[PDB]
């Protein structure tokens, strides 16, 4: 009861899904570095004591949990298409909600 | 401000009256228990304030409205030839009160074609009408010619301080607008200035029909604009 294998199955299953389509490979590790500028800001706010814009840090922040959030809602549609959805309908209906996103965080930046 | 319409055969009188009462002022302020008290011992003589006035209007007239400006008012009695109106509060002696009359007569009495053209048109417009004792420090008559008209003679009995022509967009006016021919007359009597302000235009019937055509032409638009909103692929 290690879980031993858990890690080293879903490291097989994963690992291997990542080479044999070359587009999850672009989504997933531009998760990864969105993740990674959320861990750079939160680290920010933890490093010094203030958040004094406050609208700045959720204009930077929910931009990319925002984009994290439809990457992952298109990395979905990709794998295992929706039945009334196809796969070119599942990319620009991405495109118009990541342009309204940006559009509301460089409104909320001021 | 008035109205000619030739599709509606109408003209249509709006006025907008800001009247003060210039008599002696009222000590002890106001109070509405002398004042309801001196209405009920007799008869109400001749007095100061101004509780009724007697609007003396064209012959036919048919739409009658009174309003303020918060709203309208309801003590109006529009009998044959005479628009009595009463306003909310009785107007003692410096007060102010702005109001706005007005009603509809027909067409036919008021323009007249013209013997030479068929297509030129000519009316005689009463410069002012109001209650019996009334002297206007400003009046400015605003004619409204329909959105084709082109006025070629202008005349006044009352020397006038100014005119003007512009336009100006009413209802459905989708192009240019009204020709808003508007005098400036600055001292008048009710009693004394009896006249009647001329004015020589035409109004030909390729502008006359271009009121539905102007209108079939943005329904029109409309639709063309829906047939390429409709024919157009877009399916990613
Ligand atoms: C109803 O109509 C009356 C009559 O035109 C309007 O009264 C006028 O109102 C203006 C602005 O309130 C007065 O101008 C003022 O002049 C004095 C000096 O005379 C000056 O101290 C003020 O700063 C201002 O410029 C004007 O005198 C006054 N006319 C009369 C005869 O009293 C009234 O405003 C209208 N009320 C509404 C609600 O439309
Ligand atoms: C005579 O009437 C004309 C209307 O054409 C007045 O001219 C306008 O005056 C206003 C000031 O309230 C300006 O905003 C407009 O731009 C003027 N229009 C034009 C075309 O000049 C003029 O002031 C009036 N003159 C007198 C002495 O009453």
């Amino acid at each position: 009861t290690d879980f031993q294998e858990t890690f080293k199955t879903s490291k097989r299953a994963y690992f291997a899904q990542i080479e044999k389509y070359p587009k999850l490979k672009l989504i997933d590790t531009f998760c990864f570095f969105l993740v990674l500028l959320g861990v750079i800001q939160c680290t920010f706010i933890i490093l010094i004591r203030d958040n004094f814009p406050f609208n700045a840090f959720l204009a930077g922040f929910i931009i990319c949990v925002g984009q994290f959030v439809l990457l992952m809602s298109l990395r979905l549609q990709l794998c295992n298409s929706f039945p009334g959805i196809s796969k070119n309908r599942a990319f620009a209906e991405f495109i118009v909600a990541s342009l309204i996103l940006h559009f509301v965080c460089l409104h909320f930046i001021n | 401000d008035i109205w000619l319409s030739h599709w509606a055969s109408t003209i249509q009188f709006e006025e907008y009256y800001e009247l003060t009462n210039k008599a002696a002022k009222l000590s002890k302020g106001f109070s509405r228990l002398e004042l309801m008290k001196q209405i009920q011992t007799q008869n109400m003589r001749q007095t100061h304030f101004v509780t009724v006035l007697d609007m003396l209007l064209p012959e036919g007239a048919t739409d009658h409205y009174f309003t303020d400006l918060v709203g309208l008012v309801s003590t109006s009695h529009a009998e044959r030839d005479h628009f009595f109106i009463r306003p909310r509060f009785p107007i003692f002696g410096g007060w102010n009160y702005n109001f706005t009359v007005g009603w509809t007569n027909k067409l036919s009495d008021f323009l007249h074609v013209s013997s030479g053209s068929d297509e030129k048109f000519v009316a005689s417009i009463p410069i002012l009408n109001g209650p019996p004792d009334t002297v206007y420090d400003n009046v400015e008559l605003s004619v409204f010619l329909p959105e084709g008209a082109e006025i070629f003679d202008i005349d006044s009995p009352v020397p006038f301080t100014n005119v003007s022509i512009e336009t100006q967009k009413s209802y459905f006016d989708l192009n240019k607008g009204h020709v808003k021919l508007t005098f400036s007359y600055r001292n008048l009597i009710s009693q004394v200035a009896n006249g009647q302000v001329l004015i020589k235009y035409d109004y030909p019937k390729s502008s006359f029909f271009k009121k539905p055509l102007s209108i079939a032409c943005y329904i029109f638009t409309a639709l063309m604009g829906v047939f390429v909103l409709k024919t157009l692929n877009m399916n990613v």
